[PDB]
């Protein structure tokens, strides 16, 4: 509502079927009319919905097996600029540890919110008494299994970052650069465009323009025009 | 206990303010005011006229036009409580957490400046003035950002009525608060210029406007840029603009003064009035009708409220004085045996009417603030008159006692004690009437001693020669004390007053410009005495969910820009040298901890 | 260009029969135009140079001061002329007593004998009812009214404070 | 012009604000070294 | 001479930092600075917004 130009941000919702309240109207093999004021109802601020049917009516958590693969496929997709994909973890129960492990084995950067407790704080405090910590954030958790899971996660710290309230764009840039690896200068164009849009001069000058990465004119022409405009 | 940081911290960690605030705790907050504080006295007075009765205090302070109908939205109530108790940091926090930010900042400035004149302790008033300046600056910065984002939405935000502040617009709140920095903002001035030029382009040159005014056919050329019925549309577009109405009224008022002077100096005979005097009467009648129309429009509201708003304006007071004196003079003139009294009353009335021309000067940036300077120099003169009167009494009575004029009566004594020494300040020094060395010596008295005859008509027929050297010495001392010392004391006061206004001349002129544009935005398009047509038309005219959606969208836009403004301020604060040094000290502490743990 | 054009106009008028005096006056003003051109020479000197700019801006200050001066002169002069009611009234005399005479009071030329009836002789020099006095000034009007002359004196007192001090020192500031 | 610009840049580098900024960055590097050493 | 065109564009649009950069990258520096001052002072009298 506060924007003065065209629409640029789209909210996409992935939800499990059977949990959607008043879903009876949606069955019409067309503009449907949805009485959301009557399980949980769909949020009207979103522009598109994916309702993953687990088969088990009313079951929760069956949409992860599609959501993670969709995120990975978008991460591997090209426009011809690569599309960066990032995961933000506000908090979580023991299942969010499994979610983070699955999103780390199939490389996807993750952000952990500090001070919000749960799995986010559990993973943040070990990054920057281990059984005591696991019990502190998971009083009912299985200490041995949780410890094994936390060690498996911490094997690959390159895909984890901690976001502290004490900004967002800088942390996003650091996380995106940390997991790139290659050096053909085609994998860093997306980060360069993000840095141009967010005015991250130091991040670009430090990470993106190093002697390892062999840039040349046609790589930088579009970014130069973006910075000029 | 006034801990703003803990108030910020506890709310940010999930304390639902909507459920927290209750009338009991809201009343308990006002119980925390000091017993000797101004707000405590105001609450006690309101209760003497148990609920807190804060709304009554707001009505007494801000008036019906701008006072919130408290309780109001917990943020508004908390902001009002913090403003009443002069809690600067908590008021700032409550402002930055709530909505309607521009109007709330203007209203906060108004309230703080109102309460600053009501406090006996000087430094408390200084604190309130400082907080009012801070809130005004915040409002100015936020409106600047909003205007740079979108001119149309900013203009809509500027002219909307805010329910939280008595349905007053931002411009009315700024006018009441005397927030001259808000009027000087570029967006406000651009909007005011667009209102001033009406349907003409604001880039039209002044010479083109004058030439088209004195040559109406030039309107339809390309001389004037506008932003069969087509001809009438352009005619009404040119003549309906506030600037064109202002020019027409300037011409009309100059012609009215010329007619007044002509009648006074030539046509005002004891015989019954002629044609030109009747025309002057009708012109003054139309001026009175225009003043009545302005009063009935407040310059829905009750009639007394509109009349008080009209009377609050000093130019309307000058108009009322002029019209009342004109009516008194005409009434005396039409009465047998009161012709001379009517003449003198109308002579003074012409002076009252002519000084009204100074309001026209406010259209010009150079001439505008000089009116304020002159108005304050008048107070300087008023204060100088005490010293002048004391010195005049001393010197005049001493000189009159030494000279002993034989032609002594109360008017002559007053003339020689006050009037004659006063003219010496301006170079009128009658040596031949005070120095007996310049007079002839004659036996023009019966008393013992030597006497001399002054040649002046009002100098007294015979004065004493005894100790005339002392009269001359008193004159010498007078020329030094009055002509130089007291006059230059007044001049130094004048210079100080001039410098104070010359420091902020643009702010004064832009506030004056707002007042002028608002005045002529609603005036009828016909100038007097032809304004009778418009008044007659008005008299005949009288005698014979989506909105809230747009409001919510506009407020969301404003709150988003307020958030950007606050984020920019926080980011600027984080990168200051003091904060860098503090963080460096903390990280050195962390390094020391690491070194201690490593051994 | 102004100086040379005025010189040419004055010489042309002078060489024409019946325009000798007009040429004289045009050349008299032209001499003033030529003489103020000497100020350009001052710019060779560091002390005299910037004073020319200062004078040029003070001229704009005077231009803006003239609005206040004109308003106050109109008010005071018309009030005084209406109170005194001089019998010798015609447009040039009225203009002289409304604008010129109050203006010279700013510079210490105060003709008390032409405004104060206590300093005049009282004579029946009018046909209208009331009391009249004769001012001695040539351009002061032959006969003035005595009614409310204290108000004329009070207006003079107020004028000497408003104009000689307040407005002049506004211009000086 | 290049000499003038180099002199300006060298004067900017030695200001107290830039010294404090570089000190903060080097303290960050020292903290990184201490974290890696444990 | 692209630097002159870029400097003119930055001066017309009141882009202070980019104008400074384009000046420091180009040649004819003294005359370019004087011309930039002239252009900016000319356009400063033509703007309705005071700031
Ligand atoms: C006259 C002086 C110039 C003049 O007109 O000034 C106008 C007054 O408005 C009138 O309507 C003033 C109208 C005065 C009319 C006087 C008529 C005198 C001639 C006839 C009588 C002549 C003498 C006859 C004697 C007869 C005896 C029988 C200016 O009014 P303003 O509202 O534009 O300016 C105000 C005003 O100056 C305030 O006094 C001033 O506040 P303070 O200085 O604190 O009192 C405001 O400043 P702040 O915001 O900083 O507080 C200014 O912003
Ligand atoms: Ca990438
Ligand atoms: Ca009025």
């Amino acid at each position: 509502m506060a924007s003065t130009g065209g629409t640029k941000v789209v909210a996409m919702g992935v939800a499990p079927w059977g949990v959607v309240r008043n879903r009876d109207t949606l069955i019409n093999p067309f503009p449907a009319r949805y009485r959301w004021r009557g399980q949980f109802p769909l949020d009207y601020n979103y522009s598109a919905f994916f309702l993953v049917d687990d088969g088990t009516h009313g079951c929760l958590g069956g949409e992860n097996r599609f959501r993670l693969r969709l995120e990975s496929y978008i991460s591997q997709q090209k426009t011809g600029i690569d599309i960066p994909v990032l995961l933000l973890l506000i908090d979580g129960d023991e299942k969010m540890l499994t979610r983070i492990e699955n999103a780390t084995q199939a490389q996807l950067p993750c952000l952990l919110v500090a001070g919000s407790g749960g799995a986010a704080d559990c993973l943040a405090e070990t990054l920057e008494e281990a059984r005591d910590r696991i019990r502190r954030f998971f009083p009912k958790g299985d200490l041995e299994v949780l410890q094994a899971q936390v060690e498996r996660i911490m094997t690959r710290k390159e895909l984890l970052t901690v976001y502290s309230s004490e900004e967002f764009e800088t942390i996003v840039l650091k996380a995106l650069v940390k997991a790139c690896g290659s050096s053909e200068a085609s994998a860093y164009l997306d980060e360069l465009r993000l840095a141009v849009a967010w005015n991250r001069v130091d991040i670009a000058q430090s990470e993106l323009f190093r002697g390892d990465i062999q840039w040349r004119s046609f790589h930088l022409e579009a970014s130069l025009m973006d910075a000029l405009l | 206990n006034d801990r703003p940081e803990f108030v910020r911290l506890l709310i940010s960690h999930g304390l639902s303010l909507g459920h927290f605030l209750t009338p009991m705790r809201l009343a308990q907050l006002y119980s925390a005011a000091p017993s000797n504080s101004l707000i405590r006295n105001l609450l006690d007075q309101a209760s003497h006229s148990r609920p807190p009765d804060v709304g009554h205090v707001l009505r007494m302070l801000l008036g019906k036009m701008c006072a919130p109908r408290y309780p109001s939205a917990p943020w508004s109530d908390l902001l009002l409580w913090a403003l009443l108790l002069n809690r600067a940091q908590m008021a700032m926090y409550f402002w930055e957490m709530g909505s309607n930010a521009v109007s709330s900042a203007l209203g906060a400035c108004l309230l703080l400046r109102v309460m600053a004149r009501l406090e006996p302790d000087a430094e408390e008033a200084a604190r309130r003035k400082d907080l009012a300046f801070k809130f005004e600056g915040m409002g100015v910065d936020l409106f600047g950002e909003c205007y740079r984002s979108s001119e149309v939405r900013a203009a809509r935000l500027l002219l909307r009525r805010c329910p939280l502040w008595g349905d007053a617009t931002c411009l009315q709140l700024a006018m009441q608060a005397d927030a001259r920095a808000f009027f000087a903002q570029d967006g406000v001035q651009s909007l005011l210029t667009q209102k001033w030029w009406g349907d003409m382009a604001s880039t039209t040159p002044i010479w083109a406007l004058v030439l088209a005014f004195f040559c109406p056919p030039l309107i339809y050329t390309r001389l004037i840029t506008f932003r069969g019925r087509r001809c009438l549309r352009r005619w009404f577009h040119f003549w309906g603009a506030p600037v064109t109405i202002f020019m027409g009224n300037v011409v009309s008022y100059l012609l009215f003064l010329l007619l007044f002077s002509r009648v006074l100096l030539v046509d005002f005979q004891p015989a019954p009035p002629g044609s030109l005097e009747l025309l002057l009467y009708f012109w003054a009648f139309t001026l009175l009708c225009e003043e009545l129309r302005q009063g009935l429009s407040g310059g829905h509201a009750s009639l007394s409220q509109r009349l008080r708003l009209y009377l609050a304006d000093s130019w309307n007071q000058c108009d009322l004085v002029a019209l009342t004196c004109f009516l008194l003079g005409v009434g005396c003139r039409l009465t047998p045996g009161l012709y001379h009294l009517g003449r003198t009353v109308l002579c003074i009335d012409f002076m009252v009417f002519t000084v009204r021309l100074l309001h026209i000067f406010t259209v010009n940036k150079q001439l505008g603030p000089k009116i304020v300077i002159v108005s304050k120099m008048m107070k300087d003169v008023f204060f100088f008159l005490f010293f002048l009167g004391v010195w005049l009494v001393a010197y005049g009575v001493a000189t009159e006692g030494l000279l002993r004029p034989r032609d002594s009566d109360f008017p002559s004594i007053l003339r020689r004690v006050f009037y004659r020494p006063y003219l010496q300040i301006f170079g009128q020094i009658p040596q031949e009437d005070m120095d007996v060395a310049l007079m002839e010596h004659s036996n023009c008295s019966s008393e013992p001693g030597f006497w001399a005859h002054p040649p002046g008509a009002q100098a007294g027929t015979c004065v004493s020669q005894y100790a005339n050297w002392l009269v001359v010495l008193l004159l010498v001392i007078f020329l030094l004390v009055a002509n130089i010392l007291l006059v230059n004391l007044l001049i130094a006061m004048f210079s100080y007053t001039f410098g104070k206004v010359q420091g902020n001349s643009d702010l004064y002129w832009k506030a004056q410009r707002y007042r002028l544009i608002r005045e002529f935005h609603s005036r009828p398009a016909l100038a007097p005495p032809f304004i009778v047509i418009s008044h007659l038309r008005l008299l005949l005219r009288q005698l014979c969910y989506l909105s809230k959606e747009a409001e919510r969208k506009l407020l969301t836009w404003e709150s988003v820009h307020k958030e950007n403004f606050l984020l920019a301020r926080a980011r600027d604060k984080r990168e200051s040298d003091s904060e860098r040094l503090k963080r460096t000290s903390q990280k050195v502490d962390l390094a020391l901890k690491q070194l201690g743990h490593i051994r």
